[PDB]
RNA sequence: AGUAAGGUCAGCUAAAUAAGCUAUCGGGCCCAUACCCCGAAAAUGUUGGUUAUACCCUUCCCGUACUACCA
RNA sequence: CUCGCACACGCUUACAUCAGUAACUAAUAAUAUACUGAUAAUUAACAACCAAUAAACCAAAACAACACUAAAACGUUUAUUAAUUACAUUGUUAACCCAACACAGGAGUGCACCAAGGAAAGAUUAAAAGAAGUAAAAGGAACUCGGCAAACACAAACCCCGCCUGUUUACCAAAAACAUCACCUCUAGCAUUACUAGUAUUAGAGGCAAUGCCUGCCCAGUGACACCAGUUUAACGGCCGCGGUAUUCUGACCGUGCAAAGGUAGCAUAAUCACUUGUUCUCCAAAUAAGGACUUGUAUGAAUGGCCACACGAGGGUUUUACUGUCUCUU
RNA sequence: ACGAGCUACCCAUGAGCAGUUUAAAAGAACCAACUCAUCUAUGUGGCAAAAUAGUGAGAAGACUUGUAGGUAGAGGUGAAAA
């Protein structure tokens, strides 16, 4: 009733969401990491 | 019929070969060279691996046929484990004994005489329940796995104290988690008794002979039990490696060579983990005839024969609120044929010790109806205990 | 993600098994079935169909068994008994009045003349009499048991011709089978499952429903009392 | 046939709660404050099977 | 207000080849009445225009009918 | 005056010692758990990491003795193998985390409610208005849409709609809406991922809402089935005019026409177009309110359900009793 | 393409419900922890992009709750509030 907390940190799922492993697990996922670094981004993924 | 095996579930079977190995006379290009995978390239078949030396933990397991042991002929084992349908009846065949209701009359004379009497049974008693439920755990609620075996210790202690009036107590002595087997072949099938036990008894001196011959000869008519949908052999474990040599808890020249008493102890806290009384009398009965088989043979020879000087093994079972007794004498050796002498064994079955205990006081509004403590006390089940610890003196 | 059902257990036992529910949704993981979910949580028995199941092929005879206890199934709407014989156990369905301690016979010798019905014996529909009341029909021999397995459920023979066998369903549709097929004779236990009344909301969700949507439908064209005939007769039997 | 149905079921609630009130004056007349515990009036012109 | 829409024997209907049933009038049958059988009479709401009329259109009159909404 | 110690999850040196703060950070000053510089630190017994196969075993947790229905997490032993060789690696601080903030918000478990943790007032004067709290003469709803709010009150009865507990529009609607036990209609004779390790007393696609008394008539149209005639409304839906007739009134009855049948039982000025503040009685000094009757409602009506009742309700309306600054009238 | 760490529902694995009234652990009753948010007053660039104070409903179940997994926009999910 009082939004604006919709983040609760979590490790477990931080990394299996948004993992270095799991970007190369799909290929939709991989062109994600060849953007970020073609675009020169200092981290590709959490 | 329908097998229990799922599609999805069971391994995948291994992916068709490319087309290139159909061809004769034509070797394939696979990607072993670049020892990964790339597309377009047909898989490699690899031989099997064979590593040049063995190693113990990564190794395949051997088959079971390979142990030098491993026999043809199939042997059925009884460890501690096993549950019997028909737990007396079973028994009974398996071991042909005759069962007798009551304890025998050497045993039961021995407690019923003041003059063999702890000082303050009842109280010291009523103590060692309250200690062994409420007062040995700091937890309000002992689980059954610590207060099994503390029950059982704390009243091995209060007949323990009578060596002062019976200085021959002293030949006996506690032994822990042996190593017991014992096979016999029993119409044309193979037995074996073959495990540990819970706590076991030994005394210098043998056990007297506690059956009249009156009895034993009464024995010869009677007709063992029988039930024919259920084979003898339900319940045991089908074992093709084993070893025909029956090997007691001790080696040779060890002091205390006479098995007194057996304690079998039923501890876990799920009520299907425990045995059912029924099956834990049969528990008993096997293990209490492997022990009297083991000196049968040790202090005779191998060779089957009715035997003259008859063994006595006694064992006690408990649950920690219900106790099992067990007298048994061994008198048949040759147990292929069962028109021969018959075995005794004298059960008590059911013997309450107490009915109920409160680990904290009722309340029903607002007052104390039943204190904390016992309700109900039979000693009488204590005092059967106390006399078959006594029975060697 | 693709799940993994957990129907992976190989080997026959009599112990139960645990189980996973589903809620409807499939292997992709998406509702399939509606108004499933939220159940009281269970456990399964390996139920043996096959009644005539030999341990061995050394001796192809007929065997007799012993019925130890009869016990409630939480999955099936009737209720299974442990039956024992030679060095293996079997949970088989019960019929109405199976008891602990009883003799069941199970047979497949098609005799000429005759075999007594009993209350539990499972014979092959070539030897039995013509009105007979059957469950747990087989519809190929060797394939098992699949059709009348409810509780209350009995089907009833009506004829051989020709070395065939033509029964009567629960949904009263007569059905062709060959003769040698194996059956069992009774009905099946807890007779007085339809009766029972659910007495609140909650006890559905106990079971295992989950309540129905909300949306309004009006009803179309489906709707109304339908007066079809009886379909034509099933049969199993392949003509050369 | 509904005119009686209402009238059928008025009488009913009467002879009910008169019922009633012949237990109520006998523990009242006994010295008894309340009625004696455990005890509820059942319904007795009711329908049931 | 607007729109829609109808009138036919005493009554209600179908056709415009103005018919059918009933009512009404006369006679027969019966002790008398009714039923029944026989015979006769009877009308196109109104004005004008529709080759000439009628079913049509128009005028007059009676009565019927729907809608009158967003702020 | 009282949300205190610790673990898990999270944050990541913000913690500790010493020194400095003209200025940066604290919404101010003193000052330093929060700003700057230097130096220093959390030491494993607790926690993470921490064998495989075959076989025996139908028998619940609730002090568990023994039982209930919704049928239930929680393993031992035997056999065959398992590198055998002190000291391995890793988490140990904190006044902290998610909400743009040093935010009156959000936050799981164990044990206490304290022995622990904290400061409502920067200094004054004591105007109006506004917010919060206490008390009051006589009167006790005369206030007002409503007794909203407040009260030394903390009770009694009637009606309407839903049976009931429950659920929904996170952030203007918590209800009479949805769900629900019950009843009924409909579609399916069956195997390895849903339904289901099931098999018509089963399982799906829906309607209507317990119980009790009932659920009338209509397959012409449409839809469905049969896939032909036809069959189905607890399928969508429907369920009539004109004229005359017993002194008068009313219309049992009669003539005539159209339809697949012509609204049956019941209830009723209702939450039910308008007429409408229908008429009448009771309640009040006074009644467009409330309850009970009369009743063509020509637009009520029977599982798009009619009707009656117990219990229930932070729903909607009325009455009595008790209380009170709601109000006469404010202090 | 990326999102189910909030929320709707489900699959795993765990953890809570003290006292009081009754043969009752009965979708019973009184009342806390706990969970929802009925009514009114403050607040309206506020402490808060939905809160505080008083008062309320449930509180052994169709109940609350932690960890983690599943369904993704022509869709998911829904005791239909579009
Ligand atoms: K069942
Ligand atoms: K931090
Ligand atoms: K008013
Ligand atoms: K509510
Ligand atoms: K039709
Ligand atoms: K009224
Ligand atoms: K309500
Ligand atoms: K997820
Ligand atoms: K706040
Ligand atoms: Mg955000
Ligand atoms: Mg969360
Ligand atoms: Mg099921
Ligand atoms: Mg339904
Ligand atoms: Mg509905
Ligand atoms: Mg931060
Ligand atoms: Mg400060
Ligand atoms: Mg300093
Ligand atoms: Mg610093
Ligand atoms: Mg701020
Ligand atoms: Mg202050
Ligand atoms: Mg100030
Ligand atoms: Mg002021
Ligand atoms: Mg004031
Ligand atoms: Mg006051
Ligand atoms: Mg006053
Ligand atoms: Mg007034
Ligand atoms: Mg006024
Ligand atoms: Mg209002
Ligand atoms: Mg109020
Ligand atoms: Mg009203
Ligand atoms: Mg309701
Ligand atoms: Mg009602
Ligand atoms: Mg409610
Ligand atoms: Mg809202
Ligand atoms: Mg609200
Ligand atoms: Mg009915
Ligand atoms: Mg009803
Ligand atoms: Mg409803
Ligand atoms: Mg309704
Ligand atoms: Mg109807
Ligand atoms: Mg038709
Ligand atoms: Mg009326
Ligand atoms: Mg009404
Ligand atoms: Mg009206
Ligand atoms: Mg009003
Ligand atoms: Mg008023
Ligand atoms: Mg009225
Ligand atoms: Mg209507
Ligand atoms: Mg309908
Ligand atoms: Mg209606
Ligand atoms: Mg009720
Ligand atoms: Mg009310
Ligand atoms: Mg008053
Ligand atoms: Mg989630
Ligand atoms: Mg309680
Ligand atoms: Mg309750
Ligand atoms: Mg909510
Ligand atoms: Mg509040
Ligand atoms: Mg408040
Ligand atoms: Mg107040
Ligand atoms: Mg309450
Ligand atoms: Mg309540
Ligand atoms: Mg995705
Ligand atoms: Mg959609
Ligand atoms: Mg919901
Ligand atoms: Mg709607
Ligand atoms: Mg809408």
């Amino acid at each position: 009733k009082a939004r604006g907390n919709e983040y609760q940190p979590s490790n477990i799922k931080r990394k299996h969401k948004h993992g270095w492993v799991r970007r190369l697990r799909t290929p939709t996922g991989v062109q994600v990491i060849l953007r970020r670094m073609h675009k020169g981004r200092k981290s590709l993924s959490h | 019929a329908y097998e229990w095996g799922v599609r999805s579930t069971r391994k995948p079977e291994p992916p068709p070969l490319d087309r290139v190995y159909e061809i004769p006379g034509l070797e394939p290009i696979t990607y072993a060279g670049k020892m990964h995978f790339m597309p377009g390239l047909a898989r490699p078949v690899f031989p099997p691996w064979d590593p040049g030396w063995t190693h113990p933990k990564f190794r395949r397991l051997p088959p079971l046929h390979e142990h030098p042991l491993y026999k043809d002929q199939a042997c059925y084992v009884f460890h501690q484990r096993c549950r019997l349908l028909e737990g007396v009846k079973q028994a009974l065949w398996l071991t042909k004994t005759q069962l007798i209701e009551g304890l025998p009359e050497k045993v039961l004379r021995l407690a019923d005489d003041p003059r063999n009497h702890i000082e303050n049974q009842d109280e010291r008693v009523l103590n060692a329940i309250s200690h062994a439920r409420l007062w040995h755990s700091t937890e309000d609620i002992p689980k059954r796995e610590t207060y099994c075996p503390v029950i059982v210790d704390s009243l091995i202690q209060l007949c323990k104290s009578q060596i002062l009036k019976h200085p021959s107590l002293a030949r006996r002595i506690c032994a822990q988690n042996n190593t017991l087997s014992a096979t016999w072949n029993r119409e044309s099938i193979l037995l074996q008794v073959h495990g540990s036990s819970g706590a076991r008894l030994n005394a210098k001196d043998p056990l007297p002979p506690v059956a009249s011959q009156e009895e034993v000869e009464a024995t010869k008519n009677h007709v063992l039990e029988t039930f024919y949908p259920i084979s003898p052999t339900m319940g045991l474990q089908e074992c093709n490696v084993y070893d025909v040599n029956d090997d007691t808890g001790f080696q040779e020249g060890y002091p205390y060579p006479c098995p007194h008493t057996l304690y079998f102890l039923e501890s876990a806290n799920l009520r299907p983990r425990r045995f059912q009384p029924d099956q834990l009398r049969a528990k008993m009965i096997l293990f209490a005839f492997g022990s009297a088989l083991a000196q049968a043979r040790l202090l005779y020879g191998n060779d089957s024969k009715v035997l003259e000087q008859p063994v006595v093994v006694q064992s006690v079972g408990t649950d920690g609120r219900l106790f099992q007794f067990l007298v048994l004498q061994l008198n048949t050796t040759d147990l292929a044929s069962d028109e021969g002498v018959k075995n005794l064994a004298w059960v008590d079955s059911d013997q309450l010790l107490y009915q109920h205990f409160w680990c904290l006081p009722v309340i029903k509004k607002k007052v104390v109806v039943e204190p904390v403590g016992p309700i109900g006390f039979q000693p009488e089940t204590f005092r059967k205990f106390l006399a078959l610890y006594l029975h060697g003196a | 993600a693709t799940s993994v059902s957990w129907k992976s257990r190989t080997k026959y036992t009599v112990m139960p098994v645990k189980m996973r529910k589903s809620g409807g949704r499939n292997h992709t993981g998406q509702i399939q079935v509606h108004g499933i979910g939220g159940g009281h949580k269970q456990r399964y028995r390996m139920i043996d169909f096959l009644r005539f199941r030999p341990e061995h092929e050394s001796k192809p005879g007929p065997f007799e068994e012993k019925v130890i206890a009869v016990r409630y199934d939480p999955c099936r709407s009737a209720d299974i008994a442990l039956v024992a014989g030679g060095n293996r156990k079997r949970w088989i369905i019960a019929t109405e009045n199976m008891k602990a301690g009883d003799t069941v016979l199970n047979s497949d010798h098609i005799g000429r003349m005759a075999v007594a019905a009993r209350e539990g014996d499972a014979h092959p529909l070539g030897a039995l009499p013509v009105g007979t009341l059957i469950n747990n029909v087989e519809s190929e021999p060797g394939r098992g048991a699949q059709y009348i397995r409810a509780a209350g459920t009995c089907g009833v023979l009506l004829r051989k011709v020709n070395g065939t066998a033509i029964i009567q369903l629960p949904s009263k549709r007569q059905m062709q089978v060959l003769e040698t097929c194996i059956a069992t004779v009774g009905r099946v236990s807890n007779v007085d499952h339809n009766k029972r009344v659910i007495g609140k909301a909650g006890r559905n969700r106990w079971l295992g429903k989950r309540p129905n949507s909300g949306l309004w439908q009006r009803k179309g064209g489906w709707a109304g009392r339908k007066i079809r005939p009886l379909p034509p007769m099933k049969s199993y039997v392949k003509l050369p | 046939r509904f005119l009686r149905r209402k009238v059928r079921e008025g009488r009913l609630r009467q002879k009910q709660v008169k019922f009633e009130r012949d237990l109520k004056r006998i523990w009242q007349k006994a010295g008894l404050k309340e009625a004696p515990a455990g005890w509820q009036t059942p319904k007795i012109y009711l329908k049931n099977q």
